[PDB]
RNA sequence: CAUUGGUGAGCAGCGAAGGAUUUGGUGGAUUACUAGCUAAUAGCAAUCUAUUUCAAAGAAUUCAAACUUGGGGGAAUGCCUUGUUGA
C-alpha cells in the first residue's frame, strides 16, 4: 500500500508499513534487513518502541507488538482501532489514539495500562507529542487541537485552531512552537508556551496534508505530491511568515527554502532523519530521502543517543533507562 | 569565426519574460527585451546546459609507409574471412555439403 | 524488485564505511601481511611508518616513486578519508592509485612492494574500491604466494568468476583457469584497455608480456572451431597487435609478431589485411631481434593466404619499404639458413615485384632461384613475367642468363608458356 | 563458473530537450 | 461502393508500412506515430499499446509524418492535416498540383516541401495560437543552387533559419525573409539522409555509399567522415544519454553502432529488418535513454536497449551489446486464410503467405500473438527429421477449428500447400500440435474438416479419398472412397449423423456416419469449388464452377436454391450466423449479399481491391474480409 | 552556491584500533537533555531505596 | 519358468551441414486499447517563481459521540454518574 516511515529515535533503523500488510524493519545504512512481515490486515502506522528490538504496529483492529524479528510478542486487546501510534520514551508509554476517540497510555515495560482517556470530540485526526514536555497534542475534527496528559481526565488545554478538521500537527524539539495544518487549506504557527498563535497562513493552494518541524526548527509541509520547506518560520518577528513568492525582490517575505514535487505519488507522511540532514518521505510506491542541506543537527550528545551504538552499549544502556523511568504521573505542562 | 552573417538576425529585437520557458535567460532582473545576437548567445549556452559538450565534436577532427594501417583497414572491413576470392582449395575441418 | 534485493545493493554501495565498531574491525583486519588479530590491533600511524620506510627502499630501486611520496604517502594522507570526499576528488584519487599500480606492477616479488601497497590497501581500500586494476596489475604472478594473498583479501568483481571459485585456498589457480578467464570475451575487451594504458605509460616487461602473449595464443586455440567466435575476436587481438607493434620495445614487437602468426594460421584472413600487417610491421621495425622475428612472420603470413591473387606483386610502397628494411644479402643469408622455413610464396611474390619494379637485380633473381626450390606454378608465373619483361626491354645478358637457367631446369615448361605467348 | 549475463529491468528516466518553438522569433 | 448493410470499421494487424515513423515526447514520456497507408496509429513508446488511431481514412497514402507535443501532422497527396488526439483539427491545402514530400516544423513555421523543389511556409497567426495557418511565402530551389531537395532540418539556436539538405549540397535559408544566406560545397556523392546532432551546429549526412559526414554548418566544413563500405545508409541517430554513440541503419537491415569518442565500432545488428521490404527505414534513440526504436516495411516495430557495463571502473571500454526489449508486428505478405476462433468474436486466426500464422485480437491489439511452430518430441522413441536450418511450414491454405475440446487435445487442422498431410495445431497453448495427419494415397490435402465434438478430423485428399482420424490420439480410424477426382469440401452434422462431401466430379455424396452406409449421391453440372455448411439449420452452399451458388437441404437431400448473378469465379463465401444470408465475394471485385428466403441479391459492393476471403463473426456483429494486396484484415460492422 | 552538509568521519567517531574504548562526544544543549527535575527526583528516590 | 526389480554391454528401426534431459534472466499476454505532469475551462513539458497575494464566502447537535468488551465473583485507590459542603 501507501507507505509510512518511522526512523528510530537513535537515527539508525527504519520501519516502513504498507497499507496492506507489508511491514519491514531495516537498518538502511548497512542495508541489513531486520524483519519482514506480510500480514494482510490493513496496517496504518508503526513505531519503534525503545530499541530496534521492539516495534508496535497498528493493524485492522488491534495493536500488535513484535520482537526484533517479527515474532509477535503481544496482542494488545484494549487498544481498539488505533489509527495513530506514538511512544513517549522517558516515561516508557506507548500511546495510541483511535478512531473510537479514546486515548490510551500503556506502559510497555511492566505491562499495565496506565490511563484510558476520553477525548470526546470524535475520531482523532492528528497527533503529536511535545518532546520537551511529553504531553500529547491531539487534533480534532472541530478544528481544535487539545493538549492532554495521562493523569487528567480533562484536556489540559483546548486550542481552537482551524475551521474544519485538523490534518496534521508537529511540534518543535525545544518544546516551544507548534505548527498545525488544516483542511480549510490553512497552516498556523502557535507559540505553545504563552499559547498565542504567532502567525498564520490562510490560503494554501491545496490542503496541508502534513507538517514536520525538524531538529533545527526548519519546517516541512506536504500538500499532495508537493513537499515544501521554509527556514526560520518559527520566529516571533512578523517578517518571517511563510510566503510562497517575493513580490518583486522584497527581502521581508519568506519564500521557501527547498521544494520537491513527486509527480504521480501523494506523500503519506514524512519525518526527518534524526542526526543526518535528510528527510524521509513515505509515499504510495516507497520511501525517499531528500537531502536537505540544513536539516538535522550536526553534533549530537552521546549520553542520550549514540548513532554508533554497539551491542553491549545498547544492553547496558537500556537497563539504565529502565531503572530510571519517570513515573507516568509526572507529566505536567 | 563563421562563413555567413545575418543582417536581420542582428537587427531584430526579441522579448523574453513572456514565456516561462525562457524567462531564465536573463542576467538582470530588469531586462525584458534583448536583440537577436544576445538572444542567440544566451540560447546557445542553454543548449550547452541541456546537452553537455563532448570530446568528439570539439577536441577531435579528421584534418615512408604509415603505422596506422592495420587499425584503419580493420575499421573499414566488416567480415574478415576471405571468402570472395574463388579460393580453389577446399578449406580444412569444416565441410560444406547439401543434401539432394 | 524485492526489498531484500534493493537493500542488498544499498549495502554494496556503503560497503567500506565503518558504521560500527564491529564492522570496523572486519574492514581493518583484512590485510596483506599480518594475520587478523595483529592487524586489527594496530593503527594508521604505525602502518604509515612501515610504508614510508618501504617506499624509500623502492625509491632506491626505482626512482619514479618520489612523486608518490609527494602526493599519496604524506602525513596529509594519514589524515584523509576516502568516503568523505566528493566525486571529482575520488576520481583523482583513483587516477593516482591506478598509476601507482602500473609503476609497481613489475616488482611484486619484493617485500618493499608488499609493505608499501599494504598501506594503500588499508588506508584507501583498494581491495574494495579498485580491485579490477589491482587484479589486472598483479595478475601474471599466479603462483607466487603474493597472488594467493591478494585473492584472499579481494572481493571478486563480475568479470573474474573463475577465480571466484578458487578464492581462499591453499592450492593456487591453474593455467586452465587463466585460459577460461580469457576465453570469455568482455574480459578480452577489458584487458585490451589495460594494455593500451600500460603501453602508453611505458611500463612493460618480459614477464607480463609473455603472459599476455600466452593467453591470447591460447584463446585463439580454444576458439579454433567456432568460426563465429573467431571472426568476432578478430578486431580485438588485431587492435592489440597494431598498438603493441606501434610501441618501441623489442619485447612488444616480438609479442605482436607471435600473436599475428598464430591468428593468421588459425583463420584465413583477407589479402588486404595481410598486406597492412606487413605494412605496420616493417614500418616500425628497428631492432635486431625483431628483424629476425619479423622476417619469419611475414614468410609465414604469405604462406597462409591461398586462393586467387595468391602470388602477386607487392605494391610499390610495400616493396620499397621492405628493401629499405632488408637487404637482398640479408634475405639471401636468410635463404642460406640451415632450418629453411617454408617461404616459397613470399619469395616468389618478392621476385615478381623485383622484376616488375626494379628490373636490375636479375643476377640476384638467379641467386634466389638457385637457393630455393619453388613450385610449378610459381615457375610459370615467374617465367611469364620474364617473357613480358623481355618483350618490353632490350634482350639483356642477365635476362638471357635467367632463361638458360630455366632451360637447365624445365625446357618443356618454357615451351608451354611460350605456346601461350610466342614461339 | 562462467560469467553471469542476466538482463535487468529497464526503466525510462527522463531528460530535457531543446525547443524550436522558442528558437524562432519576430521582427519589429 | 457505398453499401446498405455493411460499413467499414478498421483494418487489424498493420503496424508500419515503411514511411519513417515520427516520435513525440509528451511531457516526460514518449509516443510513436506510424502510418499505415491511409491512416496513422499512435503507440505508447514505453509499452507499445495502441493509444490512438486516425479518425477518417485520408484520401491517398501518407507521404510524410511529423509530430510535436500534442499535435501530429500528416502530409498526404497535396495537403497537410494537423490532428490532435486523432481527430482532424486543421486542413492546410498547399496552392499547387504537386505532391508534398518532406515536412519540418520549427517555432512559428511549418515548412512543407513539394517534389518540384519548392518550399511552402505557413506561419502562426499569433504565437498564442497552437499550429500555423497563415500562408507566409514560398521559397524555391532553382537547379543551379542544388539538386532535388532531400530533407528539411532546423538545427538548434538558429534564428529563423532552415537547413535544406539537397542531393548535392546543403543550403541555409532565412525563412522569415528568405534570402539564401548559405550554400555548402558540393558533396562528391549523393546525400541520402540527414539528421541533427546533440552537439551544436552539426548535421550528420549519410551518403549513398557507406559514408557518414559530420558536417559543421557555422563554419561550413566537414569535421568528420565515417566509411562503411558497400552499404546504403538509411538512418542516423545520435545516442544522447551521455555516451556518445551513433546508430547508422543501413538499407540492408544492419544497424551499426559507433562510439564517437573512441572512434570505434561498438556493434552490428544483422537482419533486424528484411532486405527486400526496405531494410531499416527509421531507427531512433529516444531522447535521454538507452533505447532505440526501429521500424521497417515488413510490418514490424522493434525496441532495443543497452544494458550497463559489467565492469566497475573501466566502464565505457567494456560496452555491453544491445539486446532486445520489445516489439509488435503483423504479417509481412498479404494474408491467405482467416477464421474466427471463438464465439465471442475475440480472436481470429489468420495464415499468411510468409508462411506465418498469427492469431489476432479484435479487442486489444496487444493480445495478438504469432502461433509458434516448435515441434514436440516424437512419440515413438525416434528422431523427427528435417533440414537442420529451420523454415516455416508451407502456406496454410485450409483451416478448421473447434472449441469444444480446448485444453485437452488439439483443435485446429491446417492444410498446407503442395504438401501431403495436415497439421494439428493447438489453440490454448498456441503451438504446433503433436499430430500430423496423412492422406494415404499420395494426394495433396485439398480440404479438411472437424467434428463438432472435437474428437475426429476428416482430411479429404486430391485423389478422392477421405480419411478420418482421432484427434486425441492422432490415430487413423476410417477411410471412405467415393470420389475419383479431387475432394473439395467435407462436412458433418451436429448430431454426428450425416456427412457430406463435394468433389470436382460434380458429385455431392451424402453418407451416414454412426454406421457406415452411403445415403445418397447427388450429381450437379459442373465442378464444385467450395462447400460451406451451416449447422443449426442443416443447409449448405456449394460454390459451383459455372459461376453459381447452389444451396442444398442436407436432410431432404435436394437442391433448394440457385443463386445466379455473378460474373467471374467465386472466391469465398459464408452463411450468416442465423442462416439467412450469404455473403459471397468473386473475382470481378464484387461482394454480394443474397437473401435465402427470397433467393435473391439484396446488396452489392464493388471493391477496388479483390476480396479473397469472407467470414462472418459467429456472434453476428462483424464481417471480416481479406484482400489481395495489403497485409491486413478489413473489418465491417452490421447495420442489420 | 555553497551547498555544504554534515560529513561525519567514521574514523572520528569509532576507533581504528581494537583495544581502545569508543569515544563519547557531548553536547550540553538543554534542548537535547529534556526532563531535568523529574529525572533527578527519580535518581534521588532510587538512591533512598 | 517368471521378474510387471535394478545396473549395463549391444542390434533392427528412426535419422538433411547433430541429439536428449535440467536450470537462471528479461520481454509480451492473462479484463475491452481515448497519451504526460500541475495549483487544471488552462498553462507546462528548457521552469515555476520577482503579480501568488487580495476580496468575498466560510464557526448547530451550545458536549450524538467506543453501535468496537471472552465467562464468573469483585473494585482499596482510579474513572464515572447522582447528591453535597465551603468559595
Amino acid at each position: 500500500g501507501p507507505y509510512h516511515i518511522k526512523y528510530a529515535k537513535n537515527g539508525t533503523h527504519l520501519l516502513i508499513t504498507g497499507r496492506k500488510g507489508h511491514v519491514a524493519s531495516m537498518d538502511w545504512r548497512k542495508g541489513q534487513l531486520r524483519a519482514e512481515l506480510f500480514l494482510n490486515e490493513t496496517c496504518h502506522s508503526a513505531t519503534y518502541l525503545q530499541n530496534e528490538q521492539y516495534f508496535a504496529v497498528a493493524q485492522k483492529k488491534y495493536t500488535f507488538i513484535y520482537d526484533h524479528e517479527g515474532t509477535e510478542l503481544h496482542r494488545l486487546k484494549q487498544h481498539i482501532e488505533a489509527r495513530h501510534l506514538d511512544f513517549l520514551p522517558y516515561h516508557y508509554l506507548l500511546v495510541t489514539a483511535g478512531e473510537t476517540g479514546w486515548l490510551k497510555y500503556h506502559d510497555v515495560s511492566t505491562g499495565q495500562l496506565v490511563s484510558e482517556l476520553r477525548t470526546k470530540a470524535g475520531p482523532t485526526m492528528a497527533m503529536a507529542q511535545n518532546p520537551w514536555n511529553a504531553v500529547m497534542h491531539l487534533g480534532h475534527s472541530n478544528g481544535t487541537v487539545s493538549l492532554w496528559s495521562p493523569s487528567m481526565p480533562e484536556p489540559l488545554v483546548k486550542l481552537l485552531s482551524a475551521r474544519g478538521p485538523v490534518n496534521s500537527i508537529a511540534i518543535d524539539r525545544s518544546g516551544y512552537y507548534m505548527a498545525t495544518t488544516g483542511a480549510d487549506r490553512s497552516m498556523k504557527i502557535w507559540d505553545i508556551r504563552n499559547f498565542k498563535q504567532l502567525h498564520s497562513v490562510e490560503s494554501l493552494p491545496t490542503p496541508g496534508t502534513n507538517v514536520s518541524i525538524s531538529d533545527t526548527g526548519l519546517l516541512a509541509l506536504s500538500r499532495g505530491p508537493h513537499v515544501t520547506l521554509w527556514k526560520d518560520a518559527l520566529k516571533l518577528s512578523g517578517d518571517s511568515k511563510p510566503c510562497f513568492g517575493s513580490m518583486g525582490g522584497n527581502p521581508h517575505r519568506n519564500t521557501p527554502y527547498m521544494s520537491h514535487l513527486f509527480a504521480g505519488n501523494k506523500v503519506e507522511n514524512l519525518g526527518f532523519v534524526p542526526f543526518e540532514d535528510l528527510l524521509g518521505v513515505g509515499h504510495q510506491t516507497g520511501i525517499t530521502n531528500l537531502i536537505v542541506p540544513g536539516a538535522g543537527e550536526a553534533n549530537y550528545d552521546a549520553l542520550e543517543l549514540n548513532p554508533f551504538e554497539t551491542k553491549k552499549q545498547r544492553q547496558e544502556q537500556e537497563v539504565r533507562t529502565l531503572l530510571n523511568k519517570l513515573p507516568a504521573d509526572t507529566i505536567t505542562l | 569565426e563563421a562563413a555567413w552573417i545575418d543582417s536581420d538576425d542582428e537587427k531584430i529585437k526579441v522579448p523574453i519574460l513572456v514565456t516561462n520557458k525562457t524567462k531564465k535567460l536573463r542576467t538582470s532582473y530588469n531586462e525584458s527585451k534583448i536583440n537577436g545576437v544576445h538572444y542567440i548567445n544566451r540560447l546557445r549556452s542553454q543548449f550547452e546546459k541541456i546537452y553537455p559538450r563532448p570530446k568528439w565534436v570539439d577536441d577531435e577532427s579528421d584534418s615512408n609507409g604509415d603505422i596506422n594501417a592495420l587499425t584503419k583497414i580493420l575499421s573499414t572491413t566488416y567480415n574478415y574471412k576471405d571468402t570472395l576470392s574463388n579460393s580453389k582449395l577446399l578449406p580444412p575441418k569444416k565441410l560444406d555439403i547439401v543434401r539432394l | 524488485s524485492s526489498l531484500s534485493d534493493q537493500l542488498a545493493q544499498v549495502a554494496s554501495n556503503n560497503a567500506t564505511v565503518a558504521l560500527d565498531r564491529k564492522r570496523r574491525q572486519k574492514l581493518h583486519s583484512a590485510s596483506l601481511i599480518y594475520n587478523s588479530k595483529t592487524a586489527a590491533t594496530q593503527d594508521y600511524d604505525f602502518i604509515f611508518e612501515n610504508a614510508s620506510k618501504a617506499l624509500e627502499e623502492l625509491s632506491q630501486i626505482e626512482p619514479k616513486f618520489a612523486i608518490f611520496s609527494r602526493t599519496l604517502f604524506s602525513e596529509s594522507s594519514i589524515s584523509l578519508d576516502r568516503n568523505v570526499q566528493t566525486k571529482e576528488e575520488i576520481k583523482d584519487l583513483d587516477n593516482a592509485i591506478n598509476a601507482y599500480l602500473l609503476l609497481a606492477s613489475s616488482k611484486w616479488y619484493l617485500a618493499p612492494t608488499l609493505h608499501a601497497t599494504e598501506w594503500l590497501v588499508r588506508r584507501f581500500q583498494i581491495h574494495v574500491k579498485n580491485t579490477e586494476m589491482l587484479l589486472l596489475s598483479t595478475l601474471n604472478y599466479y603462483q607466487t604466494p603474493v597472488f594467493k594473498r591478494i585473492l584472499s583479501i579481494i572481493k571478486l568483481p563480475p568479470l573474474f568468476n573463475c577465480l571466484s571459485n578458487f578464492v581462499r585456498s591453499e592450492k593456487p589457480p591453474t593455467a586452465l583457469t587463466m585460459i577460461k578467464l580469457f576465453n570469455d570475451m568482455d574480459f578480452l575487451k577489458l584487458y585490451t584497455s589495460y594494455l593500451d594504458q600500460c603501453i602508453k605509460h611505458n611500463a612493460t616487461y618480459t614477464n607480463q608480456l609473455l603472459f599476455t602473449t600466452c593467453c591470447f595464443i591460447n584463446v585463439v586455440a580454444f576458439n579454433s572451431n567456432n568460426d563465429e567466435k573467431l571472426n568476432q575476436l578478430v578486431p580485438i587481438l588485431l587492435e592489440i597487435s597494431a598498438k603493441l607493434l606501434a610501441s618501441k620495445s623489442k619485447d612488444c614487437q616480438i609479442a605482436a609478431h607471435t600473436i599475428l602468426v598464430v591468428f593468421a594460421t588459425a583463420l584465413p584472413l583477407k589479402k588486404t589485411i595481410i598486406l597492412a600487417a606487413m605494412e605496420t610491421i616493417l614500418s616500425n621495425l628497428d631492432a635486431k631481434e625483431a628483424k629476425h622475428s619479423a622476417l619469419l612472420t611475414i614468410c609465414k603470413l604469405f604462406q597462409t593466404l591461398k586462393g586467387q591473387g595468391n602470388v602477386d606483386q607487392l605494391p610499390s610502397k610495400i616493396f620499397k619499404l621492405f628493401d629499405s628494411k632488408f637487404d637482398t644479402v640479408s634475405i639471401l643469408t636468410f635463404l642460406d639458413k640451415e632450418d629453411k622455413p617454408v617461404c616459397d610464396k613470399f619469395i616468389t611474390s618478392y621476385t615478381r615485384s623485383i622484376a616488375r619494379y626494379d628490373r636490375s637485380k636479375l643476377n640476384i633473381i638467379l641467386s634466389l632461384l638457385k637457393k630455393i626450390r619453388l613450385e610449378r606454378y610459381e615457375v610459370r608465373l615467374i617465367i611469364t613475367d620474364l617473357i613480358y619483361l623481355s618483350e618490353i626491354l632490350e634482350d639483356k645478358s642477365q635476362l638471357v642468363e635467367l632463361f638458360e637457367y630455366f632451360i637447365s631446369i624445365n625446357e618443356d615448361l618454357v615451351l608451354k608458356c611460350l605456346k601461350s605467348l610466342g614461339l | 563458473p562462467k560469467v553471469v549475463r542476466e538482463a535487468k529491468k529497464v526503466e525510462m528516466t527522463e531528460a530535457r530537450a531543446y525547443n524550436a518553438d522558442a528558437d524562432t522569433a519576430k521582427a519589429a | 461502393k457505398n453499401s446498405k448493410i455493411f460499413s467499414p470499421f478498421r483494418i487489424i494487424g498493420n503496424v508500419s508500412n515503411g514511411v519513417p515513423f515520427a516520435t513525440g515526447t509528451l511531457g516526460s514520456t514518449f509516443y510513436i506515430v506510424t502510418c499505415v497507408g491511409k491512416t496513422f496509429q499512435i503507440y505508447d513508446a514505453n509499452t507499445l499499446h495502441l493509444l490512438f488511431v486516425s479518425e477518417k481514412e485520408t484520401p491517398s497514402s501518407i507521404v510524410a509524418l511529423s509530430a510535436h507535443f500534442h499535435y501530429v501532422y500528416a502530409a498526404y497527396e497535396n495537403k497537410v492535416g494537423i490532428y490532435k488526439r486523432g481527430i482532424e483539427e486543421h486542413l492546410l491545402e498547399l496552392e499547387t498540383d504537386a505532391n508534398v514530400e518532406h515536412l519540418c516544423i520549427f517555432g512559428d513555421y511549418l515548412c512543407a516541401s513539394t517534389d518540384d523543389n519548392s518550399i511552402f511556409i505557413y506561419k502562426k497567426s499569433d504565437p498564442q495560437d497552437k499550429y500555423p495557418s497563415e500562408f507566409y511565402t514560398k521559397l524555391t530551389v532553382t537547379e543551379i543552387q542544388g539538386g532535388e531537395i532531400v530533407s528539411l532540418q532546423h538545427l538548434a539556436t538558429y534564428l529563423n533559419k532552415l537547413t535544406v539538405v539537397t542531393k548535392s549540397n546543403v543550403l541555409l535559408f532565412n525563412v522569415r525573409t528568405g534570402k539564401l544566406v548559405f550554400t555548402s560545397n558540393e558533396f562528391p556523392d549523393q546525400i541520402t539522409t540527414a539528421e541533427p546532432a546533440p552537439v551544436l551546429d552539426i548535421i550528420a549526412l549519410g551518403t549513398v555509399t557507406g559514408e557518414v559526414i559530420m558536417f559543421n554548418m557555422r563554419k561550413g566544413k566537414r569535421i568528420r567522415t565515417i566509411k562503411i563500405p558497400q552499404s546504403r545508409i538509411s538512418s542516423l541517430s545520435f545516442r544522447t544519454d551521455g555516451s556518445s554513440h551513433l546508430s547508422v541503419g543501413t538499407s540492408s537491415g544492419d544497424l551499426i553502432f559507433y562510439d564517437l569518442d573512441r572512434r570505434s565500432r561498438i556493434h552490428v545488428l544483422k537482419n533486424i529488418h528484411r532486405e527486400s521490404y526496405g531494410g531499416v527505414t527509421q531507427a531512433t534513440f529516444l531522447n535521454g535513454q538507452p533505447i532505440i526504436v526501429t521500424s521497417g516495411g515488413d510490418n514490424s516495430l522493434k525496441e532495443y536497449v543497452f544494458d550497463p557495463s559489467l565492469s566497475q571502473g573501466s566502464g565505457d571500454v567494456v560496452v555491453q551489446p544491445p539486446r532486445y526489449l520489445r516489439s509488435r508486428g503483423g504479417h509481412s505478405q498479404p494474408p491467405s486464410y482467416i477464421a474466427f476462433a471463438d464465439s465471442q468474436s475475440h480472436f481470429m486466426l489468420s495464415a499468411s503467405k510468409d508462411r506465418s500464422l498469427w492469431s489476432f485480437s479484435l479487442r486489444k491489439d496487444a493480445q495478438s500473438q504469432e502461433m509458434s511452430q516448435r515441434l514436440h518430441k516424437k512419440q515413438d522413441g525416434g528422431r523427427v527429421g528435417g533440414s537442420t536450418i529451420k523454415s516455416k511450414f508451407p502456406e496454410i491454405v485450409a483451416l478448421a477449428i473447434e472449441n469444444a475440446r480446448i485444453g485437452e487435445w488439439e483443435n485446429i487442422i491446417t492444410a498446407h500447400k503442395d504438401e501431403k498431410f495436415a497439421r494439428t495445431w493447438d489453440m490454448r497453448n498456441k503451438r504446433v500440435g503433436r499430430w500430423t495427419f496423412d492422406t494415404t494415397d499420395d494426394g495433396f490435402v485439398k480440404s479438411v474438416a472437424m467434428s463438432q465434438c472435437g474428437n475426429f478430423g476428416f482430411i479429404g485428399s486430391s485423389n478422392g479419398s477421405i480419411t478420418i482420424y482421432n484427434m486425441q490420439s492422432g490415430i487413423l480410424r476410417k477411410k471412405y472412397k467415393l470420389h475419383k477426382r479431387a475432394v473439395t469440401g467435407i462436412s458433418l452434422d451436429g448430431m454426428n449423423r450425416k456427412m457430406v462431401s463435394c468433389g470436382l466430379d460434380g458429385i455431392v455424396g451424402f453418407y451416414d456416419f454412426n454406421k457406415s452406409t452411403l445415403l445418397g449421391k447427388l450429381k450437379l453440372d459442373a465442378p464444385i469449388t467450395a462447400m460451406v455448411y451451416h449447422r443449426s439449420s442443416d443447409l449448405f452452399a456449394l460454390a459451383l464452377d459455372d459461376l453459381s451458388i447452389v444451396v442444398i437441404d442436407a436432410v431432404t437431400q435436394r437442391v433448394v436454391r440457385q443463386l445466379w448473378g455473378h460474373s467471374n469465379r467465386i472466391t469465398a463465401f459464408d452463411f450468416s450466423p442465423e442462416g439467412r444470408w450469404i455473403v459471397s465475394a468473386s473475382l470481378d471485385s464484387t461482394i454480394r449479399t443474397w437473401d435465402l428466403p427470397t433467393g435473391g441479391c439484396i446488396d452489392g459492393i464493388i471493391v477496388d481491391n479483390v476480396a479473397t476471403n469472407v467470414k462472418f463473426s459467429p456472434n453476428g456483429d462483424l464481417l471480416a474480409t481479406t484482400h489481395v494486396t495489403g497485409n491486413g484484415i478489413c473489418i465491417w460492422t452490421n447495420r442489420a | 552556491m555553497k551547498i555544504k552538509t554534515i560529513k561525519r568521519s567514521a574514523d572520528d567517531y569509532v576507533p581504528v584500533k581494537s583495544t581502545q574504548e569508543s569515544q563519547m562526544p557531548r553536547n550540553l544543549n538543554p534542548e537535547l537533555h529534556p526532563f531535568e527535575r523529574a529525572r533527578e527526583y527519580t535518581k534521588a528516590l532510587n538512591a533512598t531505596k
